[PDB]
């Protein structure tokens, strides 16, 4: 997938019910290599510290038809990621119905510098799995978005950019 | 001798006390001839009050420091050899790498011409070279002592400072010795604690 | 005079609040506004977890050189302190250590309880080690560190320096000490990091008539005062 | 219209509240002085453990019978309200549940959700 | 308390509600609701259960007392001291539906 | 004694009565070996200049029952020690009564830099021998605590430490 | 290391 354009879409399916989450993002802007390469986080490896909040955004990218429930976690850092759908449900979430609103944004607080796995997690799970009228195809793609907030700082620049 | 004397308190305030210039370095560099030279071209050093007792048992009175730092390069060459030497006055790139950010590994890396890293180009002969870092710390406080650890199952960075000579290929072979001087400045202290002896000093 | 304190379910009983020290005279409070931040975002469960706990107490004897406990670490198993000091990764607070010391008046000695702030000890590199928690430790005279030195080379003589208390027996029988949150950071983790560190160290030794009591009650009290952690603050947009 | 409802640290989606029924239209509350005593003394945690807790999803199928519940049964491994439920000895305590059902516009079918006091099962 | 006027030493008075099952420890007391007795301080010490209320017709809760610490005695003064115990309503407390049970 | 726990106790016991000293102390807070190593001491070792006043403060760390009376007393500087508690009444002396108060302080005035044995003396002798009330022990300490008043004054700082 | 920041974009200028 990696260098595609199918490196950009959590394709979402029909499958046993496993609560495996659908995809468990950790919240390393600058050193993780998912939302390293990410604006935000190309300017942020030019810098030595850095503060602020992030906002995700998912955005559903099915059919006009389909409808389910999606429940985006959020884990606190020092916390290791929820494996399954209760534990989810029992921290911080949102549950996100598809057929309602085609996207979900959260904002998480506690973003800081690495150093010179921690920050937390933004996990997806099935709430439910996703209902569709007919023949329409039970393989859809969900896009994410990250960005900083006003809020967001950094400082200390650190160009390393050699060949 | 015995004298009457008035309250004066002054030289004995935080400022008086700790903002002295005094040597604690003597890093060493060879200029670039290629003739047997190793390690030898460029010099490293990471900035630590760790290796002078004075500033050390000044600081760790206290367990937690704020302060800016005058940095002063006091540059002397000479050449190595009984060789009739012949040499053009030679430049020195002083590097100021701030806390987290890469060292040099060679004279040619990368580093030495990176834009964030401030370098002095002291031409030898001139003034003795100055910057002043400010607090570059992380934390609201230097800390001297630290209870506690990086996982469960002390140290804080001032910066690096690299030095080489850039004039590149010289005949002669020039050894030289710089000299830097820190004088902290600006200090603030919190939290005093009893001296320790000269013993693990 | 007996004043009888409640902290929650929990109720203590002091012959006096005479002599209670403050740690530079700063007494625990809050993160203040000015240090404080809406994006590095803290609360304040300074409602259940901020009470009186009592540790397992501790035998003056004549051979005793002294004992020795760490903050937060002694009250991570105590309750809700030690449920929010794992749950939340950063967390900021002050202590008030009432250290307890009961005697007849025909027992002598005296105790100097000395409160320090990032009290690095040495014979160190080992967490189990430097942080017995509840129990605490105990000095030595010559791991476990050394009396005159508090194990970080440093004569205990000059110790005074920190915030402090003398027990002299036939003086007073109990001292007080309110820590205020003391460390580089205005918030930090609790479990990889010990701000404060009580040192109760027997300057004059213990002594008592023929058959007296051989060995006397040192019982320490700790609340946390102003306990404020993270942060689970999250905004939803619509 | 959509409307995001947070208690909590706990977000749900919902299309409208535009027919939400209260039980012999009284609304829950709080033991009444009328009826509460100095002396058999309540507290109230009405702050955490009261959130939205989401069961596991059944699945509504031709062959489905039917569902059933009990509370405060059900929320007795949900968090802080179960913790308390064990915790504390004698509790009382109202409910909003909302039984959400996703179904496109080409299923068809009514289910008949009851809530029912001193729900006595038998064979 | 009915020892000496100088012996000195601290109690825990714990008190576990209904439905909880009695504190085997110390710590265990001193982490629920109790109260530190010092004995060389007050003589006495009164502690009011709230939650008492008719068996039918284990449960009720429990007061505990532990040693938080050992009791100190000046000299030969005896280590050996006694404890008593009252109890009482409070002018809250109510009774109804009288059931005299007294035969031979 | 030195380097332990003991160095810091003049212990009060029962024996004959010679009038010896129970302690005399020199007031050269920088060169005294006693007062050298004490936080004054350390940072007067920074000074070549000081001047001010002393503030001793003996505390008795005996029992509540033992009663008794010391002496201490103040030699000015260019006096040599007294020897005797006569000779030591007969100057400037507080007469400190055990069983009354637990602590004496004492401030001493003429203290100044030594050059670059005088400054004064602080003894203290028996006046009373110490009466106990049964089996109580018959050995006490009393310990000693030193600083310097707001009065005091340094300068022209000489920092001489090396390896 | 975790430390609190105020809001600081002079250096992203």
């Amino acid at each position: 997938k990696k260098n595609t354009m199918e490196m950009y879409r959590v394709r979402l399916s029909d499958k046993p019910h496993t609560d495996d989450p659908i995809l468990c993002l950790s919240l390393s802007p600058a050193s993780d290599p998912r939302l390293s390469h990410t604006m935000l986080g190309e300017i942020l490896n030019y810098y030595t510290h850095w503060a602020g909040s992030l906002k995700f955004t998912f955005l559903f990218c099915g059919s006009m038809m389909a409808t389910g429930k999606l429940l985006v976690s959020y884990a606190p850092p020092g916390a290791d990621p929820p494996k399954k759908r209760k534990e989810a449900m029992l921290g911080t979430h949102v549950i996100w119905d598809i057929g309602l609103q085609s996207s979900c944004t959260m904002v998480v607080p506690w973003i800081s510098n690495t150093t010179y796995t921690e920050g937390g997690y933004i996990s997806v799970f099935y709430q439910t799995r996703i209902v569709v009228p007919l023949s329409t195809p039970r393989e859809m793609d969900i896009l994410g978005f990250v960005s900083a907030c006003n809020d967001f700082s950094v400082r200390l620049l650190r160009d390393t950019t050699h060949i | 001798r015995h004298v009457v004397q008035h309250r004066s308190r002054s030289e004995s305030s935080i400022e008086s006390f700790f903002a002295r210039g005094a040597c604690v370095t003597i890093m060493t560099v060879d200029n670039p001839a290629s003739t047997t030279n190793k390690d030898k071209l460029f010099a490293v050093w990471k900035i630590t009050y760790k290796d002078t007792v004075q500033l050390r048992r000044k600081l760790e009175f206290f367990t937690y420091s704020r302060f800016d730092m005058e940095l002063t390069f006091v540059v002397t060459a000479n050449f190595t050899e009984t060789n009739n030497g012949h040499a053009l006055n030679q430049v020195y790139q002083i590097m100021y790498v701030p806390p987290g950010a890469p060292v040099p590994e060679k004279w040619d890396d990368y580093t030495w011409q990176t834009s964030s890293n401030p370098s002095i180009f002291y031409t030898y002969g001139t003034a003795p070279a100055r910057i002043s870092v400010p607090y570059v710390g992380i934390s609201n406080a230097y800390s001297h002592f630290y209870d506690g650890f990086s996982k469960v199952p002390s140290l804080n960075d001032f910066g690096i400072l690299a030095v080489r000579v850039v004039n590149d290929h010289n005949p002669t072979k020039v050894t030289s010795k710089i000299r830097v001087y820190l004088k902290p400045k600006h200090i603030r202290v919190w939290c005093p604690r009893p001296p320790r002896a000269v013993a693990y000093y | 005079r007996v004043l009888q304190l409640t902290l929650g379910n929990s109720t203590i009983t002091t012959q006096e609040a005479a002599n209670s020290v403050v740690a530079y005279g700063r007494w625990p409070e809050y993160l203040r506004d000015s240090e404080a931040n809406p994006v590095d975002q803290p609360t304040e469960p300074d409602v259940a977890a901020c009470r009186f706990y009592t540790l397992d107490t501790v035998s003056w004897t004549k051979e005793s050189r002294g004992w020795w406990w760490k903050l937060p670490d002694a009250l991570r198993d105590m309750g809700l302190f030690g449920q929010n000091m794992y749950y939340h990764y950063l967390g900021r607070s002050g202590y008030t250590v009432h250290v307890q010391c009961n005697a007849s008046k025909f027992h002598q000695g005296a105790l100097g309880v000395f409160a320090v702030p990032e009290m690095c000890l040495a014979g160190h590199t080992s967490y189990q080690n430097a942080n017995p928690g509840e129990k605490g430790g105990t000095f030595t005279g010559t791991f476990c560190p050394v009396d005159y030195l508090l194990g970080n080379g440093t004569l205990l003589g000059n110790a005074f320096v920190f915030p402090h208390q003398i027990i002299n027996l036939r003086t007073n029988n109990c001292a007080t000490l309110v820590l205020p949150y003391v460390n580089s950071l205005s918030i930090d983790s609790m479990v990889k990091h010990n701000n404060w560190g009580i040192a109760i160290l027997p300057l004059a030794p213990l002594n008592f008539a023929s058959e007296s009591s051989p060995e006397i009650p040192i019982t320490l009290t700790i609340a946390p005062m102003c306990c404020e952690f993270n942060g689970l603050r999250n905004i939803t947009l619509p």
